[PDB]
């Protein structure tokens, strides 16, 4: 819920263009170097944050992009975190009603049903005012 | 008492000016707040602890 | 929750408020003297006990007044929403508290036998349905300067988070007193 | 994202404190009898800054004693930044304000329809007041709306449910009153209650005639009484007026975060700016 | 006050409280189980609660003896319209204590 | 790789990976890992958030 379709496929689309240039990068630096599969593991184990993919980039260019991926993965839990908390606070529900002050309640409608028992002193104080008569 | 044939300025539509007065439909739709003062939010957490 | 909930002091919320409805004298409320609100509180019999708390304070201008909240001197200023809250969108100290109330809006003032109220009345209906009056609207009214006042939160400063940069700092330092302590154990040992 | 942590902070986190504490961890290890390879500059930045970042990275720590010390006060830093970065994310979240979707009729929607996304479906109850304003003034405007004509309030109201249209333009005190009466409070009117060429309701009295000034009076006097601030309440109020009715929950979608794709598509700029001077380097 | 059919004995069903005290009974004689719509008949049964505790307090504090009753009408109490005779009349409680 | 090791490995993934484990070598022993890693960040942002 916090993310939407297009939001989760972005981010797992972004995973493969990361590791693809990590690669990249790496493998055509003029300067171990990173093997396709170990930089797949790296972009996929800095998202989850399991500790698979023991091998950082090493040319200094694949280490700002290999760093602000962990960055751009950080913002990424942080967010789901917090529009977690954020729907989990405001999910409010439908409220309730007021005392007889509402309009739900002060002018009738045919879905809405209010009653109180017959010959009481609810029906005695309803019916004496007269402000209270529709 | 003649001194101005017009008077153009917030003045607002009252009952009592208007015995006296004719006012033109209002130029402005307004009416009576209450003004206060107000503080910069400074999220007052002293410190991490 | 501290975030969240780390929220100001509630303000005034209209003539209904019992703060003001029943006053007390560390809480000063008034108005310009010798205009429509005297006369709204002067003929309202509910509203006495307001008034004579205004009496004694009313100002004599509206500038003055406004200052007034400014400097602190005044708590509370009964006036016209189109001029209160242009100075609540210039001025970033000051907010209009409440729901508007006495909705009568301005009109040209004339004298009964003028020939011109006809055609002056007629004259601001088509300026209105023409969006003439919005036009002035928007180069003297609508201007909103700073941001708009609301609940939004407050970002975390360096005052806030200052303990924790010192305690790095701190860290440091210590490391500093520390390295020697290592070295002479190595010694040592 | 952003919103949390004043621009200064940031730069005082990671430009000053990041520097100052990963020369000075290299320089602990530096004298350390102890200190693989060698520790260097730009793997304790590495290891420093992966750190704040909820230590996903592989990293290569120190060796010697004091340099883990330092190290560690520097990971409390980065659990202190990260619990105050979400927390301070979420409260910027819980309580948000919900933006709106159309600034007026002088919005490119209204005046030019045709070119933009899906046409704009807006239309207004016709012979009346609404009707003659759009016709006089927003003149191509109005042979937009024929198509989209309604039969009335109630009738208006049920197209915007289902979603035969997404404006109606109308009086704004009858539709304030459908908004507050709404259920769900899904029905809202642009600008939090703007109203274009604002007018009043009126008794059309008898062309000069003498009640004119009576009812005037009359009327006026209500006013001052605050007889009419009490119809206001008893006839013309709504549930929906409420306040707390504009936050909300929101799923994330793209062009939310698309600041946090620019950032990367950055770092994908910078990189190549990088690689391709390295190779300017070598010559 | 509750209302609970009596036992086969004709006495009242006995219980307690959380606390141990014994529940305090009065035996009521108001129309059946069924609503008073159905044909008359008044059979015995057991009453207890608030207003029953408070009303043996007042019968033991100012030595009275007491026969329950349940409202047969089964309303509260109010005036109404007689039969087209221009006049009122009260029902239930108020009319019985009337 | 034994039972100990696994049961090690995922429950530090669960909390916050702060714990010292022991990786797996298989290939298709390290996507399972991997997917339980992303069941450890929804359970972890989970509870935070409803804390
Ligand atoms: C925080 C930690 C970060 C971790 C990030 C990791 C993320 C990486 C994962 C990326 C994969 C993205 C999958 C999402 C696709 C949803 C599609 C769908 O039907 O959506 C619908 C919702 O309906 C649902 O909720 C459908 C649920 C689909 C289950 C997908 C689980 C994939 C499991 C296996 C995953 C294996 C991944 C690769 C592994 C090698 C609605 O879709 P829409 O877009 O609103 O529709 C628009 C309408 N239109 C189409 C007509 C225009
Ligand atoms: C710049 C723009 C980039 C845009 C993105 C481009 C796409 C990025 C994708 C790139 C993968 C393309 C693979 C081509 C080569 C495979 C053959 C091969 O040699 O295999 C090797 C490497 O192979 C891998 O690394 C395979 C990775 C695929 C698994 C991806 C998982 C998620 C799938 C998501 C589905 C699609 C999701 C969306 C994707 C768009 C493995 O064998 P080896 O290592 O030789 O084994 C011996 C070891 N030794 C050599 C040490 C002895
Ligand atoms: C909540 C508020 C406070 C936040 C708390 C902060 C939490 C973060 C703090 C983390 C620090 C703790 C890390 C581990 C401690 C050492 C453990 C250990 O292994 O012992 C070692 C001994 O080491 C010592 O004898 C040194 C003990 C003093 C540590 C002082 C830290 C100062 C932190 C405060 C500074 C800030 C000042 C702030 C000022 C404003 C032995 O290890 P070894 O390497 O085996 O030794 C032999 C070497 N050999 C084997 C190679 C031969
Ligand atoms: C929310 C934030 C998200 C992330 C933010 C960005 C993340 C970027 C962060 C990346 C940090 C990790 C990469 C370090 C690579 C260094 C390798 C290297 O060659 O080191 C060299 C040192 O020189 C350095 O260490 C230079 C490091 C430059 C960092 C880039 C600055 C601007 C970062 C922001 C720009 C991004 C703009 C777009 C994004 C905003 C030398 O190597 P050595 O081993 O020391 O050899 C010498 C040995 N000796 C010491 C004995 C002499
Ligand atoms: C949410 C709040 C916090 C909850 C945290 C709870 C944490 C608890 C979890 C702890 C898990 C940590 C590791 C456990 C020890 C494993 C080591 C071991 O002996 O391994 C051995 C295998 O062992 C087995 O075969 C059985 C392993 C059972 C683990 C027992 C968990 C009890 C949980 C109780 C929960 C109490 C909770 C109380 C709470 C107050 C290795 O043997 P070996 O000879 O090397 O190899 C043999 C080969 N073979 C095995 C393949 C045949
Ligand atoms: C010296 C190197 C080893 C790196 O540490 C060096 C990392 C460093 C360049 C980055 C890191 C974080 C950056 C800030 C992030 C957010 C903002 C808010 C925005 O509104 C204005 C810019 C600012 C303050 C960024 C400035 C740069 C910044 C401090």
């Amino acid at each position: 819920q916090p993310f939407q379709s297009t939001l989760w496929l972005l981010v797992g689309l972004s995973v493969h263009v990361v590791a693809v240039m990590l690669y990249l990068l790496d493998r055509f630096s003029p300067f171990d170097a990173l093997t396709l599969s170990s930089a797949m593991w790296f972009s996929w184990g800095v998202l989850l944050n399991s500790g698979i993919g023991e091998g950082a980039p090493r040319s200094f260019s694949a280490r700002i992009l290999g760093m602000v991926w962990a960055g751009f993965a950080m913002i990424i839990v942080a967010s789901y975190t917090a529009n977690l908390a954020a729907f989990l606070v405001l999910d409010r529900p439908e409220e309730r009603i007021t005392g007889i002050n509402d309009p739900r309640l002060r002018n009738p409608s045919d879905k809405f049903i209010y009653a109180t028992v017959k010959q009481s002193s609810v029906d005695i104080y309803f019916r004496r005012q007269v402000e209270l008569s529709t | 008492s003649g001194q101005a044939d017009m008077i153009v300025a917030p003045l607002t539509i009252n009952n009592e000016r208007a015995q006296y007065i004719e006012f033109s439909k209002p130029f402005k739709y307004q009416g009576l707040t209450i003004l206060v003062k107000k503080e910069i939010p400074r999220s007052t957490l002293d410190s991490f602890m | 929750a501290f975030l969240v909930l780390d929220r100001p002091e509630e303000r005034i919320t209209g003539i209904n408020d019992p703060r003001l409805r029943n006053p007390s004298d560390k809480f000063i409320y008034a108005t310009v003297k010798q205009s429509s609100v005297d006369i709204y509180f002067r003929r309202q019999v509910e509203l006495s006990t307001m008034y004579r708390h205004m009496e004694k304070h009313n100002y004599e201008s509206a500038a003055e007044a406004i200052q007034a909240v400014r400097d602190n001197k005044l708590h509370a200023f009964i006036w016209d929403s189109a001029v209160l809250e242009f100075e609540a969108s210039q001025k970033c100290d000051l907010v209009t508290t409440g729901e508007l109330f006495f909705r009568s809006g301005f009109g040209i003032g004339m004298r009964k036998d003028s020939p011109w109220k006809q055609n002056v009345s007629l004259s601001i209906l088509k300026s209105h349905e023409n969006g003439f009056m919005e036009d002035l609207d928007k180069t003297w009214v609508r201007y909103q300067e700073c941001d708009s006042r609301s609940n939004a939160p407050a970002t975390l400063t360096f005052e806030n988070m200052a303990g924790v940069f010192m305690l790095v700092a701190g860290g440091i330092v210590a490391g500093i007193f520390l390295i020697f302590i290592e070295i002479a154990y190595k010694r040592h040992k | 994202f952003l919103e949390p942590f004043s621009a200064d902070v940031w730069v005082m986190m990671f430009v000053m404190l990041l520097i100052v504490s990963a020369v000075a961890v290299f320089v602990f290890e530096y004298f350390s009898p102890v200190g693989g390879p060698s520790f260097t500059i730009g793997k304790a930045i590495w290891l420093l800054w992966g750190l704040v970042f909820n230590n996903s990275v592989p990293v290569q720590n120190p060796k010697g004693t004091t340099s883990k010390i330092m190290v560690s006060v520097w990971a409390f830093f980065a659990v202190i930044f990260l619990a105050s970065y979400t927390a301070n994310l979420a409260a910027f979240m819980i309580q948000e304000e919900y933006v709106d979707q159309v600034s007026g009729l002088s919005d490119k929607k209204f005046q030019r329809p045709n070119d933009f996304s899906p046409p704009f479906r807006f239309g207004t109850v016709p012979n009346g007041s609404t009707e003659r304003n759009i016709r006089n003034n927003y003149a191509e405007m109005h042979a937009y709306m024929g198509k989209f004509n309604q039969r009335g309030v109630d009738d208006a109201l049920l197209s915007l449910k289902t979603g035969k249209l997404d404006a109606f333009i109308y009086d704004a005190a009858v539709l304030n009153y459908m908004a507050g009466r709404d259920e769900g409070c899904k029905l809202v009117t642009i600008g939090s209650g703007k109203v274009f060429a604002s007018t009043g309701y009126g008794i059309a009295i008898q062309k000069d005639s003498g009640w004119k000034r009576q009812v005037d009076l009359a009327i006026l006097q209500l006013f001052g009484d605050g007889e009419m601030e009490e119809l206001e309440a008893l006839w013309l109020t709504g549930i929906c007026h409420n306040e707390k009715n504009e936050v909300m929950s929101s799923q994330l979608d793209i062009d939310n975060m698309a600041g946090v794709f620019y950032m990367l598509g950055a770092a994908m700029a910078l990189s190549l700016i990088t690689f391709i001077s390295e190779h300017l380097f070598y010559w | 006050v509750y209302v609970k059919p009596t036992l086969s004995d004709g006495t009242c069903k006995e219980e307690f409280t959380v606390n141990g005290d014994p529940v305090k009974k009065v035996i009521c004689t108001g129309p059946n189980d069924t609503s008073p719509g159905s044909p008359r008949h008044t059979v015995p049964q057991c009453c207890y609660g608030f207003c029953i505790d408070l009303l043996i307090k007042l019968a033991r504090t100012m030595n009275f003896t007491y026969e329950v009753h349940l409202v047969a009408d089964g309303k509260f109490g109010t005036q109404e319209r007689v039969n087209n005779s221009n006049k009122k009349e009260w029902n239930g409680m108020m009319g019985e204590l009337l």
